[PDB]
């Protein structure tokens, strides 16, 4: 038993304390005001239409909905209309609504939430119940996984350590990259914001496991590679 | 007299370590245990888990949490699975643990951080509706502030775990309590209780 998360957005919230203090007077029965409100206010308080729903959103979905629900709103309030006519046209928007929203939420649980698929990105998420913003850790496999990659000698190697996510997610520092040594020791050979690593001219002293690490704001790393590398003599 | 058969060891439940020992790392929240721990690297990883495999008891069960309230569950997971000093606690059921004394802070910041998430049911221990493989709310069972299912931190502590924890009006640095969690700059609190009770003075 949850709010209808469009609530979390201020402009809403405004919009519907000015459709309280500013159109109600000249549009409804002052003797109806005090319970048109308390419906309203309970038509925001729970949202019913919902896949397991989390409870949370992004930024970019309330706003999708918050946008289109002022929009209609604002249609009502603009048209003047008055009395039953209305109420009901209001409900009957905000029931509408609603399920639109819903359709947006559905839309955002399988398609933007956590859409990683190895390692740990942050995400900010909105949670309805109390419209808390705050980062949540999407954790999916420690791992993501090894490259092999067989360069041509003299050639030029690029080892990429980008994922498609990275560039969304939030406190995130910087890619390391490690040659690691037959005698369990490792050499740091970069560390920066560059996502890739290029060794020009290749030969085979460059064979052998590179590893890299996405570094983040918290303890541990968000993403991890190994590569495997084969010199083409 | 000095209880050396309950110091330094790890209980024997599927997932533990036989016996306890350094890591050369260990994920987030469990890292204040590396130095000498009951789990291993996945393990430690696998407590972060969503609906983590160590348990298949779902946290979403009322929804996402947040994410502070995340944390202390996922510390309390860390503390179960890492802990080497929980000797005197260890219970056969193969064994568990019941009523380790947590200090009042550990509970009571707990709390306070869990008080805006979400849950259905007051004893966790059992009565859930379990046909998904995972655990949801049970016909009829309301989605609620923890601060209702749980209106103490006594409550939270001790029923989330089916009494693993028992809250302790000892507070922290009293030398008669334990804590879930500690600085692992600052070195573990948590020794010198075992030695404590081990003897049980
Ligand atoms: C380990 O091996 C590397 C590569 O063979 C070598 O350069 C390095 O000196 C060795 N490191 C140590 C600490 O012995
Ligand atoms: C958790 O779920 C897995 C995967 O479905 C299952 O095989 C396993 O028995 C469960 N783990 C425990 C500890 O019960
Ligand atoms: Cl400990």
């Amino acid at each position: 038993r949850s709010p209808w998360c469009v609530i979390c957005d201020p402009s809403v919230v405004l919009a519907l304390k000015s459709l309280e203090k500013d159109y109600l007077p000249g549009h409804l029965d002052a003797k109806h005001h005090k319970a048109m409100m308390e419906r309203v206010e309970n038509a925001v308080k729970d949202f019913q239409e919902l896949d397991a729903y989390m409870g949370v959103v992004d930024e970019a979905t309330l706003q999708k909905g918050s946008w289109s629900l002022l929009k209609d709103l604002k249609r009502i309030t603009d048209s003047d209309v008055k009395g039953d006519l209305f109420v009901k046209e209001l409900f009957w928007m905000l029931h509408l609504q609603k399920e639109t929203f819903a359709t947006y939420v559905a839309r955002f649980q399988k398609e933007a939430y956590c859409p990683n698929k190895c390692g740990v990105m942050l995400q900010t998420l909105i949670w309805c119940k109390n419209c808390k913003k705050e980062v949540h850790a999407c954790r999916k496999s420690y791992d993501c996984g090894e490259r092999n990659v067989e360069v041509p000698q003299m050639e030029d190697m690029i080892l990429d350590c980008e994922l498609n996510w990275h560039q969304a997610s939030e406190g995130l520092t910087d890619y390391s990259f490690y040659r690691v040594w037959g005698n369990n020791t490792e050499t740091l050979v970069s560390k920066g914001k560059e996502a890739t690593l290029t060794k020009p001219m290749v030969g085979p002293e460059d064979a052998g496991s590179y590893r890299c690490e996405l570094g983040s704001v918290n303890s541990s790393p968000a993403t991890i590679i190994n590569f495997h590398v084969t010199v083409l003599p | 007299p000095w209880g050396d058969e309950l110091l330094n060891i790890c209980m024997n439940a599927k997932h533990h370590k036989r016996v306890p020992s350094p890591e050369d790392k260990l994920y987030e929240e469990c890292i204040p245990w590396k130095d000498n721990a009951c789990c291993t690297l996945t393990t430690s990883w696998e407590a972060h888990l969503d609906v983590s495999p160590l348990y298949n008891f779902s946290l979403f069960h009322c929804g996402l949490l947040m994410p502070g309230c995340r944390k202390h569950f996922i510390q309390a997971i860390c503390f179960y699975e890492c802990s080497p000093n929980l000797g005197p606690w260890i219970q056969p059921v193969g064994e568990r643990v019941v009523n380790v004394p947590l200090c009042q802070e550990d509970c009571e910041e707990w709390w306070e951080d869990c008080r805006m998430s979400y849950t259905c049911k007051s004893n966790w221990r059992g009565g859930w509706d379990w046909s998904q493989g995972k655990n949801r709310c049970p016909k009829g069972a309301q989605c609620l502030p923890f601060s209702h299912y749980f209106p103490t931190p006594a409550d939270l502590c001790e029923k989330t775990w089916s009494n693993s924890f028992k809250a302790s009006p000892e507070r922290r640095n009293s030398g008669r309590c334990l804590q879930k969690w500690f600085e692992p700059a600052q070195g573990n609190p948590n020794v010198a209780v075992a030695r404590l009770f081990a003897s049980e003075f």
